[PDB]
């Protein structure tokens, strides 16, 4: 009779008065993390990266991959241009060498070497040996003792961008296929985006001549208490138990890491004080990362016959009736969405910032994406959409999912030769 | 946009033929007639505005000074540039000699080395070599006065042009002064067929130095006017670009260092990166020079502390080490070595140091004062070891990095407020990097010059913008001493002269031999003589005797108050 859980779901009830603000609040330290000035002092960083549209003879797409695994390594250099008909094309030059017993047998050190040797060849021949090519590496500190090996030669230089995230990856691998994409989102166990930026925004780059791929690292938003208002008790118990204390605090609303746990702290806020198991605080459920985050995913995907969300409370020792399995499903509900609201809050800051960047008032792009509390949770990737587009008026976006039977910097790489078959 | 300007140039300045007959060079600046009393905070806007004045494109719709920007020296850029590239596509008899006199000099070994390593890059024989006035002592120490040879110069090139079929020399000299340099060119012309002379200065030739040289029969400013007729037929070139006056008067090692680093480092790597329109690409290079101003002076409030710092150590008799990593580190060396005859420092008082390709450090005391600079593309192992054992607490870093890279967790708290310089990545095809490296070492140059410049001026070691306290080296810097005594007294050039030969030779008498004695006895007697000219100037001012003017210093605390309360 009381409906007091619904007094408390609504603390995770956000109106879109709060989430322009949040909008807003984004743009602005994400222009902070562009402008050379108050860098430094940014939570969002909004590092660059090697992948570039430029006149210098660079288009969105040229990737350089690195593939190892057993005595064999290859590379491959993906190139895009424009076609004998005018027609956007992509080319592919694959060469395959032999690791010598002695390298493969001895160090690290011994064999990233052998590695920046095979790589100065390949670059060499195909005269691109000082082009900065966006990097992946493939297998069958990593990412440093490439960078190591090639100092220590003289050959030439890369520097810490090459190398790509998977959010990035994604919005390659998309852009393949859907070429006004130019924006790549993951929302998984983690929380990051990329986009394309005017290069004449981007401070930290020598050149203001087209448009470049710009890591956001927007997890650390809020780090600068850009939030402060926005966080529950729920939200700060969870990064004080953290490894990374008032860090990615963006993230952490989003991440599929703790969104089973933030599920944890409100039954335990029911059972203190409300008809949830009638106050019996389970011996599992009182235990940290318990409650995964693949529980809510399941809840969710209830055929409204309960039996789906019996089977994990069956599992956490809890024998649950008829009314407070369904307040569960509210519970994840509330998460759910702000997760999902929040989310879209930062993907309308960026995409209106690419629309007043932009002579268009109508701006018809495409968003590359992936992740698991994406693409798998049930109602997430809608309810996600819809709050975007209330925030993006004139825009017709268009969202597409990154393939299966690929994960990262390897998605890129079979999604171009699938397409030098054209 | 004439020109793609990064930076806002500082807004023009006083400078017309009204202002002073005496070249650009030597003028004092307008920007700086309070730098004697300046806070830090206000002596490094000052200094970093006047280190600007060099990017400044022309003012006045009239050309009163052709500057850097003018097409007038881009075109003699791309010329000499396009000479350059003949050699290079010829490495067989080839040869680049850069030279000058000291810090003029220091560049060229720089220089030279940096452009080695770039062709050894490309597998390419090295076709740079360096001559520095007195040879390598003068890179690491103060030997201002073995550039009053001609002939010195000539010997030394002769012995690296041995064997060569085409030579180009660059002769270096911001006040266009030296004769050293002088020679070079003048015997170059005699032999066009090998020989292609470069004279880089920065007053217009007209206000080259026209005294005689001891050992030629020709002054600098007529060897510079036989280059300009020469330039007609494209024998040889004359680069001399208006940059404007230095904060502190005549130290030439500052804004013209800097601008020397910067000419001919823009113009060779345009040349390398041609082998054809090269003009678009110069002004890339330039424009990447500029950018290096506001990375570094967007430091300013963490450099005014610093400065503080440095000198407070200095006040209380303690000591100023700058360790620096790979080529920064011969940048602190030449930093600290040149303070020592700016000013009136002992060499113990600021030494850099090289790490890389045990008997201070155990030596080291709480008085003195160690900065280091390194970049993150360094050994951070053993920055860290030698920064762990020293602790000597008055420590701080001057870091140069690129977006991306973050600083280790360790360094962090060692380091709680290190000078962190972010670079914008380049995406220059192989000189990307050699670019990086000079805007780095240019950077360095302009903080650690600020810094020593700052630390002296607040004890009181200078007067207005001048070197009050200098000692008369060579034979510039005599010219030099007996203008500053022209300035301050408004006394006839006859009056001045007479005042300081009677300070040089003192307690001596004065004599008909003395008079007409050649520039060279003078320097020798002077070189090694003390306050000098604060003697001489209260002679001067009061009236007085030169034994009056020195119980007076003897009871002051320096020689720039005595003066400025007798003013
Ligand atoms: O280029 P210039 O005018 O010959 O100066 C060379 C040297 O002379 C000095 O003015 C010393 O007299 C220094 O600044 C510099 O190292
Ligand atoms: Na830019």
């Amino acid at each position: 009779k009381k409906e007091k859980v619904e007094q408390i779901l609504a603390e995770f009830q956000l109106q879109e008065e709060d989430l322009k603000k949040v909008m807003r609040r984004m743009q602005k330290e994400m222009d902070r993390g562009l402008r050379l000035e108050t860098h430094e002092e940014a939570s969002v960083k909004m590092l660059p990266t090697y992948v570039r549209s430029t006149p210098e003879g660079s288009e969105v797409g040229d990737f350089l991959s690195l593939d190892l695994g057993g005595t064999n390594f290859r590379v491959m250099l993906v190139k895009v241009g424009e076609g004998e008909e005018g027609q956007w094309s992509v080319k592919t030059k694959h060469q395959m060498y032999s690791i010598p017993e002695d390298a493969m047998t001895g160090t690290a050190e011994m064999l990233f070497d052998y590695i920046s040797e095979c790589i100065s060849d390949f670059l060499d021949k195909h005269q691109m040996k000082h082009k900065k090519l966006p990097l992946g590496f493939t297998f069958s500190n990593v990412v440093g003792l490439l960078r190591d090996a090639i100092k220590r030669r003289g050959d030439f230089e890369m520097d810490v961008v090459a190398m790509v995230n998977d959010t990035v990856a994604t919005m390659i691998s998309c852009y393949y296929e859907d070429h006004q994409c130019e924006v790549g989102m993951i929302v998984g166990t983690g929380c990051n985006a990329c986009y394309m930026e005017e290069m004449q925004n981007v401070e930290l780059v020598e050149g203001d001549e087209g448009r470049m791929c710009v890591n956001t690292e927007w997890g650390a938003f809020g780090d600068s208490g850009e939030l402060d208002e926005f966080l529950l008790e729920y939200d700060r118990l969870v990064d004080e138990s953290s490894a990374n204390p008032g860090q990615q605090l963006y993230e952490k609303l989003i991440g599929g890491k703790y969104m089973g746990e933030l599920v944890r702290l409100v039954l335990l806020r029911l059972v203190d004080e409300n008809l949830l198991f009638h106050g019996e605080a389970s011996e599992q459920l009182r235990t940290r990362g318990a409650f995964e985050t693949r529980f809510v995913s399941q809840v969710e995907s209830d055929t409204g016959d309960r039996k789906q969300i019996y089977n994990i409370l069956s599992t956490l020792g809890l024998r649950p009736s008829t009314t407070d399995c369904d307040i569960v499903r509210r519970a994840c509900e509330s998460v759910s969405t702000r997760a999902a609201h929040m989310c879209s809050a930062g993907l309308a800051g960026v995409i209106n910032r690419m629309r007043e960047s932009r002579s268009e008032d109508v701006m018809r792009i495409t968003v590359g994406v992936d992740g698991s509390v994406y693409k798998l949770h049930p109602s997430f990737k809608e309810r996600f959409h819809a709050s975007v587009r209330r925030l993006t008026p004139s825009c017709e976006i268009t969202f597409i999912e990154s393939e299966e039977g690929s994960g990262r910097g390897a998605a890129l790489v079979s999604a171009v030769a699938c397409k030098k078959a054209c | 946009y004439q020109h793609v300007i990064e930076t806002p140039e500082p807004g023009e300045w006083e400078l017309s033929g009204y202002e002073a007959a005496v070249p650009i060079t030597e003028k004092s600046n307008p920007l700086t007639r309070n730098l004697d009393k300046a806070d830090a905070e206000k002596i490094v806007k000052l200094l970093g505005q006047c280190d600007a004045e060099i990017f400044q494109e022309e003012g006045q719709i009239v050309p009163t000074y052709q500057r850097l920007y003018s097409e007038s020296v881009l075109t003699t850029m791309l010329q000499v540039a396009g000479k350059v590239q003949e050699v290079l596509k010829e490495p067989d008899g080839g040869l680049v000699v850069l030279s000058g006199g000291g810090t003029s000099g220091r560049m060229a070994f720089l220089m030279s080395v940096s452009f080695n390593q770039l062709m050894k890059g490309l597998g390419q024989k090295p076709l740079y070599t360096y001559l520095i006035a007195g040879g390598d002592r003068s890179v690491v120490a103060s030997r201002e006065q073995t550039e009053d040879s001609a002939l010195h110069g000539i010997e030394e090139l002769k012995k690296v042009a041995a064997g060569k079929k085409r030579v180009v020399v660059i002769g270096i000299s911001v006040g266009l002064s030296a004769p050293f340099v002088a020679g070079q060119m003048d015997y170059c012309m005699d032999n066009t067929a090998v020989f292609l002379p470069v004279l880089v200065g920065f007053n217009p030739v007209s206000m080259a130095r026209n005294d005689p040289i001891e050992d030629w029969r020709s002054t600098f400013r007529q060897v510079a006017e036989r280059m300009q007729k020469m330039q007609e037929k494209q024998e040889a070139f004359v680069l001399n670009p208006a940059i404007g006056p230095e904060g502190l008067s005549g130290s030439s090692r500052m804004k013209g260092g800097g601008a020397t680093k910067i000419l001919l480092e823009t113009l060779l790597l345009a040349a390398h990166k041609t082998v054809v329109s090269s003009q678009r690409c110069l002004l890339e290079i330039l424009r990447t020079f500029e950018r290096a101003h506001q990375v570094t002076y967007s430091q300013s409030s963490k450099i005014a502390t610093l400065m503080k710092q440095v000198g407070i150590s200095l006040e209380k008799k303690g000591r100023v080490h700058l360790v620096g990593w790979q080529t920064l580190g011969i940048i602190a060396i030449m930093d600290g070595v040149e303070c020592i005859h700016t000013f009136g420092a002992d060499f113990q008082d600021i030494r850099g140091f090289l790490i890389g390709d045990t008997s201070i450090l155990p030596s080291l005391t709480e008085t003195d004062t160690v900065v280091f600079i390194f970049t993150l593309d360094d050994n951070l192992t053993e920055v860290q070891a030698l920064a762990e054992r020293v602790r000597c607490q008055n420590i701080q870093a001057l870091v140069h990095s690129t977006v991306g890279q973050s600083l280790p967790a360790p360094l962090k708290k060692l380091f709680p407020s290190l000078i962190s310089i972010t670079w914008p990545l380049l995406f220059f095809d192989y000189e990307g990097t050699y670019v990086q490296k000079f805007q780095r070492e240019l950077s360095t140059k302009w903080v650690l010059n600020t810094v020593s410049t700052g630390a002296h001026v607040l004890l009181g070691k200078i007067l207005q913008n001048h070197m009050l306290d200098l000692r008369i080296a060579n034979s510039k810097l005599f010219w030099r001493a007996l203008a500053m005594l022209q300035r301050f007294s408004g006394q006839s050039k006859a009056r001045c002269i007479e005042s300081l030969l009677q300070a040089i030779h003192f307690p001596q008498p004065l004599s008909d031999d003395v008079r007409a004695a050649p520039i060279s006895c003078h320097v020798q007697v002077a070189h090694e003589k003390e306050k000098v000219i604060p003697t001489a100037l209260l002679s001067l001012l009061l009236r007085c005797s030169i034994s009056e003017a020195k119980a007076r210093l003897s009871a002051a605390s320096s020689v720039c108050e005595v003066v400025r309360s007798a003013l």
